[PDB]
DNA sequence: AATAGATTAGAGCCGTCA
RNA sequence: UGACGGCUCUAAUCUAUUA
């Protein structure tokens, strides 16, 4: 005989029941109790009784207002007192006192006799009591081990959730850049454009630098605003392909490599600005960007909208893509932003608190294949002959750890 | 197609030398290292809030729960878990009347009544200190919500004390440095949250199912804060040394007049964990700069390494320079022309500012937490936030953000800063968490920074934490 | 020296005449709180300097340095560290009481 | 004094159950 | 200021070019 056998309700004091177990069990005592157990069935009864017949050495119950009146307990007790008066031993059962409801006048006929040990005002100066009840009455134990107490919660509680070796496949918020025109070209329109002319306004992407004009498009394009631009000698046109600036394998004294990288994404940024200009998309202000939003992408929240939005910055680090960021934005009737930005922050908080992985995954997939020009990219027109062709699926990452999702 | 890369998790360290992943699960199983006896506290405040105070240590000495025991472990008790005494009997009262307290918070102008309370609480504890028997662990100070409400720099009421921080908390941690009185301030809603309610019958902050991961905070701050070590890492190499630096803006003075912080982290020897704070403050004059002039950073980095020496003996077989800026060339060679021939200087740049998430394609948990991409030899993505199976649940809400770390100078292999970066987050002692976002040398050098920025007066500060944090 | 004599003092300690001199019946069993060999924090100081000091042939002089090396150990564990210590116990060699007077 | 890109710090509000 | 996380708003500085 060595168990201590612990009586209690299932459902409901499992949290003292585990408690006190593992650290019993830690103490280097031995216990058997129904929580410690997997695989259970047609193990109640049967084996209950031979373990509480032939192995028990002591009988504590958990007393409280779930266990008093519970058939499993009682009968427990029933065939406890039996080995009681089968033993010559009279201090077999313990009753531990845990419930502040239950009274200690409303104990039941089994254990009203009985003198318990108190656990209600704190449980250090109980466990210590049955340490103490213990060894004053000499019941087995090994020497103490609490590593052995970690081996067994883990046997239960980590097996039943670890890291497992499983293949998955991701999508993240970024979008390939799968064209770029052959050669950029600088125009020398020396002392021919005006000197003001604020060249952020014109039809196609450009970009001022010394004398020269950095753009893509073609030698005279953008003839409308700059009129006397037809008379221009075609070969003073300082051509520099795209791939060798890219890969890095360029520098001159005109221009540094990383100038070069710098006018590009400048060209590459205002690009994507016009095109969604071109899409016909509603624009916001952020504090130093904008973002996009359309007039599912658009519900309901009391008595505002919520708009789903998207905001693109264009990278060449570490390869050449477009970054995506989500929002959500909140109007009064679906047309016109609230111009509370206290007031569309909260809103904001109070509204992403309910979407998971999937919303902001599919509502961003959505939002961008509603982008695609025809089948599976996207193109920002760079010039009358020049475009910029960007996928419309993001970058697939993969892993081969994850988690069994064990509800 | 892009690959990514798992890292294991690092585990930690209890009494009986075992080992855990979690705090909590720990800290219940076996206890922490040292062993106290009891906690003496003396608590300034007024009535009420001694009576709110005494209340609370009354309500830990018992068994706490939360609404799920998975998701958060439970809390069996302050003795339960630390072996020593905190009880509301070895507690000695200084009272401070209300009407003082109402009288100074009126002038109109933050910087003067911000100093004048700082300066009523502080008196006390001072006086207290100086000339009394009574021997005390920890000073509790409890706060008044009207004294939170209005004392925030960007404070609005519905010249000699104007060179001080406008904060109560740190202009009152700051005036207290010199004395050395370990101290923790609470407000008056935060140990009675029932109580106090909004106009709907309702608690402002509700902690109801949340109660048992208070207590494991506000019991493992001050089991730390009254000389106790809860746990130390159980995988620190010898010879390498951690070092942290943060940037803070010393306003409110002609010069903006940048100044900097360090923290340090390395190995006792005698299995030990040191992790102190490695301050005086150095300055550099020019505004929106981040970078140390050759002379700041080569004191800097002389006064570690000598720290390090005095400690272990010898100098350090390497030194990881954790940082959230670039260094510049000046940077570097200044660093270079104090080290040792035999020793590697890594300089190491953590961000968070840049945009990259990764969507599972099917359910609606997140990426597993020590994922990793590696861009390049130099460079990788780490989520130091994510799912957790342990707890079956993650460490954020939406879908969270790595880091970017950078090998910025020197030579090093990506995947061992992964795996130091992600242990170092598993010491945030001012916080009862399953693992922290971000390592501890970057944070608790931060929370010194913003300390000894709040006044001018201070000179040759503490480095033990208990008297920052 | 400071352990032994706060072990030897937690048990019973008797004098030779227990009428003129009442006997001790040991700390714990006087005082009704603990104190022994574990909520100790020791500061090393090095004979080294001691010795170095206390040979300036200036009585002031070397009063004021010994003052200052422990005074200044002191006062940077008060303030700079989360260590909680009521009574800072001083245990001075006898060569310095003896050669500290005017 | 303007136009960019690229990098730094500071405040301040909201959620944690299910 | 019991924590942590995610957001939004507001400053700087550097680099190239133009005046
Ligand atoms: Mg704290």
């Amino acid at each position: 005989r060595n168990k201590i056998f612990i009586s209690h309700a299932t459902p409901d004091d499992n949290d003292f029941t585990r408690w006190l177990a593992l650290k019993l069990i830690g103490l280097g005592y031995e216990v058997w109790c129904d929580i410690l157990f997997l695989d259970k069935g047609v193990d109640f009864w049967s084996n209950i009784e031979k373990v509480i017949r032939e192995d028990t050495c002591k009988f504590l119950l958990v007393s409280s207002s779930y266990s008093n009146q519970r058939e499993g307990v009682l009968k427990e007790l029933a065939v406890a007192a039996k080995v009681k008066k089968q033993l010559k031993d009279d201090k077999f059962i313990i009753p531990l006192a845990i419930d502040e409801q239950l009274s200690y006048d409303d104990i039941n006929i089994d254990i009203v006799r009985l003198n318990a040990i108190d656990f209600k005002m704190s449980w250090a100066r109980g466990l210590k009591d049955i340490l103490e009840a213990f060894e004053k009455q000499k019941v087995p134990k090994e020497v103490a081990d609490a590593s052995k107490s970690n081996l067994l919660y883990q046997q239960i509680f980590l097996h039943d959730k670890s890291v497992i070796e499983k293949e998955e496949i991701y999508d993240s918020n970024w979008l390939s850049i799968l064209s770029f025109p052959e050669e950029l070209r600088f125009h020398e329109y020396n002392w021919m454009l005006p000197k003001r002319f604020d060249v952020r306004e014109l039809t196609f992407p450009a970009v001022r630098y010394k004398n020269y004009l950095c753009t893509f498009a073609w030698a005279y394009d953008f003839t409308y605003h700059l009129p006397k631009t037809e008379t221009y000698h075609k070969s003073k046109t300082i051509r520099i392909p795209t791939e060798e600036i890219l890969s890095g394998s360029y520098d001159s004294n005109f221009i540094r490599n990383a100038e070069c990288k710098r006018l590009i994404v400048q060209l590459l940024n205002k690009a994507f600005e016009l095109r969604m200009k071109d899409k016909e998309v509603q624009e916001y202000e952020m504090s130093n960007k904008t973002a996009y939003w359309l007039e599912m992408l658009v519900g309901k929240q009391k008595d505002k909208n919520w708009h789903f939005a998207i905001s693109g910055a264009s990278k060449l680090y570490p390869f050449p893509v477009l970054m995506i960021s989500s929002h959500i934005f909140f109007t009064a009737d679906g047309k016109k932003l609230i111009d509370s930005s206290s007031v569309q922050h909260s809103s904001r908080r109070r509204q992403g608190k309910n979407w998971w992985n999937n919303t902001w995954r599919t509502k961003l997939l959505a939002f961008i294949k509603y982008l695609s020009d025809d089948d599976t990219s996207f193109y920002l027109e760079m010039g009358s002959e020049e475009k910029v062709f960007v996928s419309n699926e993001p970058v697939k990452f993969k892993g081969n750890v994850s988690y069994n999702i064990p509800e | 197609m892009k690959e990514l890369i798992y890292i294991e998790e690092p585990k930690i360290l209890f009494a009986h030398g075992q080992k855990c992943t979690d705090a909590r699960d720990g800290l219940a199983l076996f206890g922490p290292l040292n062993n106290l006896y009891g906690i003496k506290s003396g608590v300034i405040g007024t009535k009420q809030g001694l009576k709110i105070f005494r209340d609370y240590l009354d309500h830990i000495q018992k068994p706490i729960y939360n609404s799920n025991s998975i998701t958060r472990p439970m809390f069996p008790g302050f003795e339960a878990v630390f072996d020593c005494k905190w009880e509301s009997t070895g507690i000695t009262f200084k009272e401070v009347t209300n009407e003082d307290i109402g009288k100074f918070l009126y002038n109109s102008s933050t910087h003067k009544r911000t100093y004048d309370l700082v300066s009523l609480f502080i008196d006390k504890i001072i006086s207290a200190n100086k000339n009394e028997d009574e021997n005390v662990d920890v000073w509790f100070v409890i706060v008044p919500d009207e004294i939170y409400k209005y004392c925030r720099p960007n404070s609005v009421l519905p010249a000699e004390t104007y060179n001080y921080d406008a904060q109560f908390h740190d202009q009152f941690k700051a005036r207290l440095l010199k004395h050395t009185i370990p101290t923790q301030i609470f407000r008056e809603s935060t140990l009675a949250w029932r109580d106090f309610k909004n106009a709907f019958g309702l608690p402002i902050r509700d902690f109801s199912k949340i109660e048992g991961h208070l207590a494991w905070t506000i019991s493992t701050a001050a089991f730390y804060k009254a000389g106790g070590k809860p746990w130390k890492l159980s995988d620190v190499r010898n010879g390498v040394c951690y070092l942290g630096l943060v940037y803070k803006k010393v306003e409110k003075s002609k010069n903006p007049r940048n100044a900097c912080c360090a923290a340090q982290m390395f190995l006792d020897n005698g299995d030990g964990t040191v992790f102190k704070g490695e301050v005086g403050p150095w300055y550099n004059p020019k505004n929106g700069q981040y970078h140390l002039e050759p002379k700041e950073a080569k004191a800097l980095l002389s006064q570690s390494l000598q720290s390090y020496k005095e400690q272990i003996g010898e100098y350090p077989k390497e030194v990881f320079i954790h940082a959230k800026t670039r260094f510049n060339h000046q940077e570097w060679d200044a660093f270079l022309e104090v080290t040792p021939k035999e020793t590697n200087l890594v300089g190491v740049t953590i961000s968070k500012t840049k945009p990259l998430k990764l969507y599972k394609t099917e359910g609606d948990y997140t990426i597993l937490r020590g994922n990793a991409y590696v861009v390049n030899e130099r460079s990788a993505f780490l989520w130091t936030v994510g799912y957790v199976p342990k707890i079956q649940t993650a460490l954020s809400m939406e879908v969270p953000n790595p880091l970017f770390i950078e090998i910025n100078k020197g030579e090093a292999d990506i995947k061992q800063v992964l795996k130091d970066i992600l242990s170092l987050t598993k010491l945030n002692y001012n916080a009862c968490i399953f693992a922290d976002g971000e390592p501890v040398t970057l944070r608790f050098a931060d929370k010194i920074g913003e300390i000894l920025t709040a006044s001018t007066d201070i000179k040759t500060p503490p480095l033990a934490f208990k008297y920052y944090i």
